[PDB]
RNA sequence: AGUACUGAUCGGGGCCCCGGUCAAACUCCGAACCUGCCAGCGCCGUAGAAGGGGGGAGGCGGGGGCGGUGGGGUAAGCCUCCGCUCCGAGACGGGAACAACCGAGACCGGGGUUAAGGCCCCCAAGUGCGGGCUUAGUGUCAAUCUAAAAGGGCGUCCCCCGCCCAAGACAGCCGAGGCGGGGGGCCCCGAAGAUGUACAGGGACUAAGCCCGCCGCCGAGACCCCGGCCCGCGGGCCGUUGGCCCG
RNA sequence: CCCCUGAAAAGAUAUCGGGGGUGCCCAAAGCUCGGCUCAGGCGGGUCAGAAAUCCGCCGUAGAGUGUAAGGGCAAAAGCCGGGCUGACUGGGCCCUUGAACGCAAGGGGCCCAGGCGGGAAACCGGGGCCUAGAGAACGCUCGUGCCCCCACCAGUGGGGGCCGGGCAUGACAGAAAAGUUACCCUAGGAAUAACCGGCUCGUCGCGGGUGAGAGUCCCCAUCGACCCCGCGGUUUGGUACCCAG
RNA sequence: GCCCCUAACCCGGCCAUAGGCGCCGGUGCUACACCCGGUCUCAUCAGAACCCGGAAGUUAAGGCCGGCGCCGCGCUCGGGAGUACUGGGCUCCGCGAGGGCCCGGGAAACCGGCGUGCUGGGAGGGGGC
């Protein structure tokens, strides 16, 4: 910036997208880590290997891809992060990845944040991540009944602001008190493709 | 492929209160010596080694007549046995003009044959076998003009150029 | 006075950086996986000083043995006298000239 | 003061750091530019002399005050302080150090010879380079005589052969 | 090199900007150079490289030249480091003499040719060749080694610049060059000591001095050659605690 | 012992060389996780002020990091808060002390096993961000083990042993130690002083350049501030080359 | 699945040609955002932040792209300059500290000119197998 003794930051840094400290103590490991990033609509979950050039991804993945499998609650909700993660887990697993290092950046480890449910879904696929056993959301959350209770109190409060708050939920038509039955629909599918593609 | 221009380097100055990285250098240019002088080809390698001893030696480029004078009256074998026109033809040389000249043209890229040559049987060998590989040499007539000061301001060390030649006919 | 011999003990210039080097380096040099019969560069990195050797091997080409751990165990020479260096990567330098 | 010959000859490394010297001594030149000097005035002056140096050595900072004080004495005596511009070019940076025993000085003061020989501070020098301007002075081309035997009384009061080498701005 | 970090420091302009002076314990930059690995060259090596074991030490006071302004010191044939070489433990030629400066490395005898250096005599080889300078015997072919500074001199030889003179310049009508500045070479003054002469080898020399160049010659134990001797290593023969032959 | 310089861009490097420091201190100033950003400046704000707490902007570190100096450090190595004791038990290998090249103690690094702390995890923790704060043999003492031995056998008391911690040598690779000799003695030393000599010349003595100023006027009849260049070996010193039968 | 091409997004390497200041434009189906709320998980003085649930509004800001100017920075470019410095040799100069010649290397400041991020993997989009 002003004069020739400034240090001008790392480009990941000044962007603030890295902790350059965090990262180093996860390349320590050197094993694959499983990135998982926020956005305001999506998730992202990807399976990364460092290079000294460069690093690779195996497997990443947005929540665009649950509309493959007919998804149709909200695109980041607890509910939509651990189909992501089976989603990943089965295709990292069938790249010959067994176990990854959880890697979430700037997001905090509150426990049972969407973050922990993206590693429950890998979790469950084959894919060994360790983890507190004090993190990972109840099966109440990651199957949308949180959701759903909370469309339901508000129906009967204001019949109006359930219909503002969840316009996008009726125009998918899966209104937001059907989810959890929807999510063990889709959760079968993912299963029973990936089950038939490993099998063959 | 590149045939490097031969050189002929005379050691000038003595052995006694020579400089030891100098001192070194003259021994593996085998001018172990005063007035002792070798033929060399002059590879970048080689010419990295003579410019570390330019305060001690003069060089230049040497014509094949005067290499062809230099084998039949300094030339030695084995025995320091002096060098014979029959032991040239005996191994496929009719000439010492002929062999200086193959050496001078790079038609071979060495005139000694190494320590570690094996002569075949018909095969003309691409060298001399058993030519001691330096020469010793009578000191000049006529003198010098100084040891201590190069040739370039009107000494005798360093480069000398063609007159080298001039130089090697008054030493032989 | 003679002189004294801690274990970093004519180190100013050997340990100084530019202004333009301040601050954390690049996880590259993690990142290179060293065999063994690889060669590697002793660079020592001022920035983490206690793991790194001493400055006597600073610029010296050594040979990969094996790993321990994380550091890697290299052969290397002082003058005449075989020296076993074990050291992490962030100290280490591939050499590409054979 | 010892005899300058003492001094002259550049025998060591720059002893300057006073921040690891003790009793370094304060610099006794009151003023090193002399005449003329603010800028715009200087415009009206079109001639520069210079006395250069033609050996390289150490010139004591009273040889330099000496020199100072007679060569501006002159200029102001037969030029006028508002016809010329002097500048006294080097700074006396180098200590000079003496090994005398002496008393309130430190305890290895009082061993004698050349035990304990790293001499305390006993002056300063400028250390100069051949070629290098002592002093540069601006005039008006008409004083160019009165200049000229300025700067040779100068040079009279200095401890190396120096020449004056006379150009225009 | 820089003055940008840490400091020092002289000026100008409106805490900033510009110019300047500095740094062993300052550094954006940054050589020559040294050094690591690999490949090649060169040389050494199966007549035995690397590596290892065993016996016996001496020695554990060093010194000279040159280089790091090494660092210190007024300086020292001084103190204390770093590197090559030499003396110690190395003959011999030159240096007037002289461990370590130059040349150069010696088995013995002889012949030849050179090195440093020299070639008027002492003293082997030139009263050698061209040009110029010095008038002071200045000086008399590097160092050890016997010397000289600031400063003054158109003393003399020379180079450059500025101005005047277009023949009405400088000096007191005359008729052709003149005035000032800067620098270089040699020499003069500055330059004063104690047993005995222009000391630095002596004679002496006006070159037999100095500067720019050049030609030939002399000159070591070096280099070349011949003869003799010895040695290391390898090979062979002989009934061998050893002898002999060959490379 | 330690840092910077000397030190001559690999390594090593000395002087009664230069600038400093060390024989501690801290249950936190040690471990870890998270959050945050410092010195300083500006704008606004009740006492309130140069400086207290509050809102905002700028701020490359101009702060802090126990302690010398040098080095490192900004979503930290600094500041604050949460949880802790790894300043851990049993061992191995390497680096440095101690260059290439023999050789203590001390210090550092990388690991394996046991059992923990912090953390979602990665990972980190065998003191302090790094380079200093460091002690043989004999003796004593403590810890440890279903431990080993004590003279023909068994028992009781007692003693000894192996492994580890401490009690100390700072002249710090470790004796337990005051003077005086002019009444002095021996072995030697020019490895080393005193006289003379050698080298050096700061000092001493002598000469020169310069010309502020004095001299009625007038630098130079006579002087000569401030400075500078020298000579001598005549004072004193520096050095330690020769000479201690 | 596979190969190729390709904006803004995700994970990176080198860590200013990438930074800083000012001005002028572009981008919005999707993607990134700003944005709407605080029942639930989690959070604080404070739903500001973090975390959770969303999709009414907007490209005003951020991100990304293009242009201009200045500062800073970079360059195997011209000059500076074969200068400064330097390894080896010298019976070459100088009273001396020091300089010179020959063989071999060879800067820096500064002035001018040019430049002002490059690139690896993935998602998404397009084309074919
Ligand atoms: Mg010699
Ligand atoms: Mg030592
Ligand atoms: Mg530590
Ligand atoms: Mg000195
Ligand atoms: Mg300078
Ligand atoms: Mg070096
Ligand atoms: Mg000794
Ligand atoms: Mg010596
Ligand atoms: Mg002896
Ligand atoms: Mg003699
Ligand atoms: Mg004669
Ligand atoms: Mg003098
Ligand atoms: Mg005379
Ligand atoms: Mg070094
Ligand atoms: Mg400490
Ligand atoms: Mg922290
Ligand atoms: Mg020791
Ligand atoms: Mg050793
Ligand atoms: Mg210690
Ligand atoms: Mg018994
Ligand atoms: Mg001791
Ligand atoms: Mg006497
Ligand atoms: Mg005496
Ligand atoms: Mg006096
Ligand atoms: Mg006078
Ligand atoms: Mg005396
Ligand atoms: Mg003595
Ligand atoms: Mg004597």
């Amino acid at each position: 910036a002003r004069g020739a003794r400034y240090k001008v930051p790392f480009r990941r840094r000044r962007e603030g997208v890295t902790n350059y400290r965090k990262r180093r103590k996860l390349l320590l490991s050197r094993k694959p880590r499983l990135v998982v990033r926020k956005t305001n609509k999506h998730l992202i979950a990807q399976i990364v290997i460092a290079r000294p050039h460069g690093d690779e991804t195996v497997v990443g993945l947005d929540t665009r891809v649950l509309s493959k499998f007919g998804w149709k609650g909200d695109e980041n909700n607890t509910s939509a992060a651990y189909l992501l993660g089976l989603i990943v887990g089965y295709k990292a697993r069938a790249k010959g990845i067994k176990e990854a290092i959880l890697d979430i950046g700037l997001h905090r480890p509150t426990p049972g944040a969407r973050v922990f449910a993206v590693m429950k879904g890998v979790i469950d696929a084959g894919v060994e991540v360790p983890h507190g056993e004090e993190v990972v959301p109840s099966e109440e959350r990651i199957r949308g009944e949180h959701v759903a209770e909370y469309a339901k109190r508000l129906k009967e409060e204001a019949p109006e602001a359930y219909k503002a708050r969840f316009s996008r939920y009726l125009q998918r038509g899966l209104p937001p008190e059907e989810l959890p039955s929807h999510f063990e629909e889709v959760k079968k599918k993912i299963v029973e493709y990936y089950e038939q593609k490993l099998a063959k | 492929k590149t045939v490097y221009p031969r050189y002929a380097v005379i050691r000038l100055r003595g052995i006694p209160t020579t400089p030891g990285d100098i001192a070194a250098t003259l021994d593996l240019l085998r001018l172990r010596r005063k007035f002792t002088m070798v033929v060399v080809v002059g590879s970048p390698s080689v010419m990295g080694m003579i410019e570390r001893v330019n305060d001690w030696v003069t060089w230049g480029e040497i014509d094949a007549d005067t290499l062809a004078e230099v084998l039949r009256k300094r030339g030695r074998i084995v025995g320091d046995k002096p060098l014979t026109l029959e032991y040239l033809q005996k191994w496929g040389w009719n000439s010492f003009e002929e062999v200086a000249l193959a050496y001078i043209s790079g038609e071979i890229e060495t005139l000694a044959c190494k320590k570690d040559f094996k002569a075949r049987e018909g095969q003309r060998p691409p060298c001399i076998p058993y030519l001691k590989p330096f020469f010793r040499l009578h000191p000049p007539r006529g003198g010098l003009n100084s040891v201590k000061l190069h040739f370039s301001v009107g000494g005798d060390l360093g480069y000398r150029g063609p007159l080298i030649n001039d130089l090697i006919k008054r030493m032989l | 006075v003679k002189r004294t011999h801690g274990y970093r003990y004519k180190s100013r210039k050997l340990l100084s950086k530019a202004p333009r080097e301040r601050g954390m380096s690049g996880l590259s040099r993690l990142l290179y996986e060293y065999k063994p019969g690889d060669k590697v560069v002793i660079d020592i990195d001022p920035t983490f000083i206690s793991t790194a050797p001493h400055r006597r091997y600073q610029g010296k080409v050594g040979v990969v043995i094996g790993t321990r751990g994380r550091a890697y165990v290299i052969e290397t020479y002082i003058g005449d006298k075989k020296k076993i260096i074990i050291t992490t990567p962030e100290h280490l330098r591939p050499h590409l000239g054979g | 003061a010892r005899p300058a010959r003492c001094y002259r000859r550049i025998k060591g490394p720059p002893y300057t750091r006073e921040e690891y010297i003790h009793g370094a001594p304060m610099i006794q030149i009151p003023k090193f530019d002399m005449g003329t000097t603010s800028a715009a005035a200087r415009a009206a002056f079109t001639m520069v002399a210079k006395l250069v140096a033609e050996e390289r050595g150490q010139i004591r900072m009273q040889a330099l005050e000496a020199a100072r004080q007679i060569s501006s004495k002159y200029l102001t005596k037969y030029v006028g302080d508002a016809n010329y511009y002097l500048r006294l070019n080097v700074v006396p940076h180098h200590v000079l150090r003496e090994n005398r025993m002496l008393a309130m000085a430190g305890a290895d003061r009082l061993q004698e010879g050349m035990r304990l020989a790293f001499g305390s501070p006993a002056g300063r020098a400028a250390r100069v380079e051949p070629g290098q301007v002592i002093f540069y002075v601006e005039f008006k081309p008409e004083h160019l005589a009165h200049v000229k035997e300025a700067l040779r009384r100068a040079a009279s009061k200095l401890p190396i052969p120096t020449r004056i080498v006379v150009e225009p701005k």
